This record gives C-alpha cells, structure tokens and sequence, in this order.
C-alpha cells in the first residue's frame, strides 16, 4: 500500500510571509467593501504650507 | 285524506384543490444560523440577529 504524508501549512516556512486569521462570517459580510486605508508619513518642510 | 311529512335526500361531492407557496435562503447565511462553531462573540453579533 501507500500512505499519504500530510503537510501542515503553519509548520512550513512560507507562513512567515502572511498573517492568517480565522474570520468565520466573511462569506456573508463580503457582499460589500471594507475599505480601510493605512498611512503615509510626511516631512515638515520649512516655509508655510 | 291527510298528508304525510315528505323529505328528500341529497348527495354531494368533495372537489379537491391545493395551494402552494415558497421562499428560499442564501448559502452565505445558512451556516451563520445553525452552525455551532461560533464560540464566544459571533453568537451575539449583529449580522446573526
């Protein structure tokens, strides 16, 4: 016979790239947008803006 | 000569019909209701209501 050596995702190395969080109701609330912005830094230049 | 109290006899038939109506439910909102996986906070969420 032949076994099936299963693999776990978290135990891989790639897992460090993305963060995985279990959101259960996504399939329902995905009907619209979520639309969060992030940021941008800005240097304080001299002279009046 | 007198008269006798007459009477009649009537036979009636039962005519059969039937009505029907229907609705549906969305696959996204199926497991949100009966699904007992939601442990601590989604059981009293707003989308479940």
């Amino acid at each position: 016979c032949s076994t099936l050596s299963l693999v776990r995702f978290l135990e891989l190395g790639l897992s460090v790239a993305c963060v995985c969080t279990k959101f259960p109701e996504l399939s329902y609330v995905a009907e619209g947008t979520i639309q969060f912005e992030v940021q941008q830094p800005m240097i304080a230049r001299d002279g009046p803006h | 000569p007198a008269d006798q109290p007459v009477h009649n006899y009537m036979i009636k038939r039962l005519d059969r019909r039937s009505l029907n109506a229907a609705f549906s439910i969305a696959v996204e909102a199926l497991g949100l209701i009966s699904g007992e996986n939601l442990d601590g906070t989604h059981i009293s969420s707003a989308m479940r209501l």
